[PDB]
């Protein structure tokens, strides 16, 4: 008399197949790429030109002496 | 050829280190200006730094 089949309690689990967790698509990408890229170029011309100012300063001490 | 004697040598060389020589290095020549450019003509325009020693 002690056999298995239970009265209730069932799901089931799915046979489904989906995980569309997107994801900033469709022209939202290529937008964070370009602006941060020119931001790095914007970081230039305030350092290389600044080091160029120090570069003439470095060559200044050479020319002032040597007579 | 000829070379001048051991005299007109052994004058007071500025016995300083290179860092303290490059320390000021900017106010030094910026206000003297009388013998140096004349010494440049004495060396650049006229060669043979043996007429040019004084």
């Amino acid at each position: 008399k002690q056999d298995m089949p239970p009265v209730g309690g069932y799901g089931p689990i799915d046979y489904k197949r989906n995980l569309p967790r997107r994801g900033l698509s469709g022209y939202s990408m290529f937008a964070v790429g370009i602006g941060a890229l020119l931001f790095g170029y914007w970081s230039m011309m305030k350092w290389n030109r600044e080091r160029r100012r120090l570069q003439i300063e470095d060559f200044e001490a050479r020319i002032a002496l040597m007579p | 050829v000829e070379l001048p004697s051991l005299e007109d040598l052994k004058v007071q060389e500025v016995k300083v280190s290179s860092s303290v020589l490059k320390a000021a290095a900017h106010h030094y020549g910026a206000q003297c200006d009388k013998p140096n450019k004349e010494f440049m003509l004495c060396r650049w325009e006229e060669k043979d730094p043996r007429r040019c020693l004084e």
